[PDB]
């Protein structure tokens, strides 16, 4: 069951700026054709996110245990679709409970158990020749499981394996939040093409799922799919078998956002209160078309 | 317009009560107890 | 002219009895918690039987509770001496609380 | 916290009526007004909206999952035209809006 893989060399980190990307509906209540200002957890509007070239190809792999703090924004885009789930937990071992989410072409599974997750987890598949079809039986993500208190199953919400190549880059966006015993996940899915692999356009994340599970989480890591191949003894080779992959991670912060619910009850424009003085004006005036003038946006006092 | 807006928006505030909607107050709390919360709402709305 | 009432047609009952008469009760330092949701509860049975010494509702009246809906209910359970029962209340100061 | 309700009480869901001022109770939220079919949809599982204030503008029926819009029913001030008691006693009423 247990499987390990390591690389002596470590891929360097990379920072990339993040535009409007990462706005989600703040409340379950519906609105339309109105400007609404609300304080909630959002990623700063122009924020330096961590871009990870997880898999590169003469090939290297990245299995980072990234930190978590009051929510996280995740984004990715690739034709191979190596990403297939996530793992969260204070320790990611049997000492305490931890959350797992896994996806397949037909269903999505979520569980909360004291999993003994491996240091280099991944899910393996291979082209079974006897059945002449792909098979998935290498669950190398974890070593053992116990006390399966909470479980849930849902549809493959965004596992669409589109058969398109070229100018059809598909972007998957996720937001994970932990609030008062609720693990709440919003998501968005859209095809866009740009010089960089994350567009500057503006779009909003819809609420995907909500799990009433109480747990303390400060660490998480991605789950990647490895397509094994029949490496005969003549080849005398073994190791990573997967295509190049990358993604972006960012940390949420408590900010006040002004959102413009459109006529169709959709938000297509928002401003962060603390981003710029002009955004402060837009927020205090509760509008976007600020007329020429001088405004008392706020007040400041030298702190002790 | 501004005045009218800031008047109607004041209905959203609860002025220290447990809820900003009288329906919630009267559905969640009995008269003898809901009286004080409705008192807070009355005072706030009247002042606004 | 008319009054309507609409609730999801959940034709299932999940009484709290399995928690109330749970043979074993956890310690206060390890207070037990149970989450109940997606079911219909007849709260009358809880207070219609002369079997509870103290039944104190904060922020909601027990009588009207049969006509209210909620997202989830967290039932906490523990055991303490009677004299300290008052300590289980918001805004109370004491070792137990 | 204004979220979909999973715990309910033992109350039968009455039939849904439209086009007349009724006293409504949807999964806990209580009010009164005229009910009609809403002109636009919410998110796949977004189940009510709001106006500039906390007053509800639209609601999703928990039984049929159908969208609906709410409007306060016919109301308004009333005044009366009187030419003076010391000259006559007939009067003409005026409903403002
Ligand atoms: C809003 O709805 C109208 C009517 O169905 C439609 O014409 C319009 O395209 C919709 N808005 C957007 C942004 O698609
Ligand atoms: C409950 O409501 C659903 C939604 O309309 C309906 O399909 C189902 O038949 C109802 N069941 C009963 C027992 O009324």
């Amino acid at each position: 069951q247990c499987v390990n893989l390591t690389t002596r060399t470590q891929l360097p980190p990379a920072y990339t700026n993040s535009f409007t990307r990462g706005v989600y509906y703040p409340d379950k209540v519906f609105r339309s054709s109105v400007l609404h200002s609300t304080q909630d957890l959002f990623l700063p509007f122009f924020s330096n996110v961590t871009w990870f070239h997880a898999i590169h190809v003469t090939k290297r792999f990245d299995n980072p245990v990234l930190p978590f703090n009051d929510g996280v924004y995740f984004a990715s885009t690739e034709k191979s679709n190596i990403i297939r789930g996530w793992i969260f937990g204070t320790t990611l071992d049997s000492k305490t409970q931890s959350l797992l989410i896994v996806n397949n072409a037909t269903n999505v599974v979520i569980k909360v158990c004291e999993f003994q997750f491996c240091n280099d987890p991944f899910l393996g598949v291979y082209y079974h020749k006897n059945n002449k079809s792909w098979m998935e039986s290498e669950f190398r993500v974890y070593s053992s499981a116990n006390n399966c208190t909470f479980e849930y199953v849902s549809q493959p919400f965004l596992m669409d394996l589109e058969g398109k190549q070229g100018n059809f880059k598909n972007l998957r966006e996720f937001v994970f939040k932990n609030i008062d015993g609720y693990f709440k996940i919003y998501s968005k899915h859209t095809p866009i093409n740009l010089v960089r692999d994350l567009p500057q356009g503006f779009s909003a994340l819809e609420p995907l799922v909500d799990l009433p599970i109480g747990i303390n989480i400060t660490r998480f890591q991605t789950l990647l799919a490895l397509h094994r191949s029949y490496l005969t003894p003549g080849d005398s080779s073994s190791g990573w078998t997967a295509g190049a992959a990358a993604y972006y991670v960012g940390y949420l912060q408590p900010r006040t956002f002004l959102l413009k619910y459109n006529e169709n009850g959709t938000i297509t424009d928002a401003v962060d209160c603390a981003l710029d003085p002009l955004s402060e004006t837009k927020c205090t005036l509760k509008s976007f078309t600020v007329e020429k003038g001088i405004y008392q946006t706020s007040n400041f006092r030298v702190q002790p | 317009a501004q005045a009218l807006n800031t008047l109607v928006k004041q209905l959203s505030s609860n002025f220290g009560a447990i809820s900003s909607v009288l329906n919630d107050i009267l559905s969640r709390l009995d008269p003898p107890e809901a009286e004080v919360q409705i008192d807070r709402l009355i005072t706030g709305r009247l002042q606004s | 002219t008319e009054s309507i009432v609409r609730f999801p047609n959940i034709t299932n009952l999940c009484p709290f009895g399995e928690v109330f008469n749970a043979t074993r009760f956890a310690s206060v330092y390890a207070w037990n918690r149970k989450r109940i949701s997606n079911c219909v509860a007849d709260y009358s049975v809880l207070y219609n039987s002369a079997s509870f010494s103290t039944f104190k509702c904060y922020g909601v009246s027990p009588t009207k509770l049969n006509d209210l809906c909620f997202t989830n209910v967290y039932a906490d359970s523990f055991v303490i001496r009677g004299d300290e029962v008052r300590q289980i209340a918001p805004g109370q100061t004491g070792k137990i609380a | 916290l204004h979220a979909p309700a999973t715990v309910c009480g033992p109350k039968k869901s009455t039939n849904l009526v439209k086009n007349k001022c009724v006293n409504f109770n949807f999964n806990g939220l209580t009010g009164t007004g005229v009910l009609t079919e809403s002109n636009k949809k919410f998110l796949p599982f977004q189940q009510f909206g709001r106006d500039i204030a906390d007053t509800t503008d639209a609601v999703r029926d928990p039984q049929t999952l159908e969208i609906l819009d709410i409007t306060p029913c016919s109301f308004g001030g009333v005044s009366v035209i009187t030419p003076g008691t010391n000259t006559s006693n007939q009067v003409a009423v005026l409903y403002q809006d």
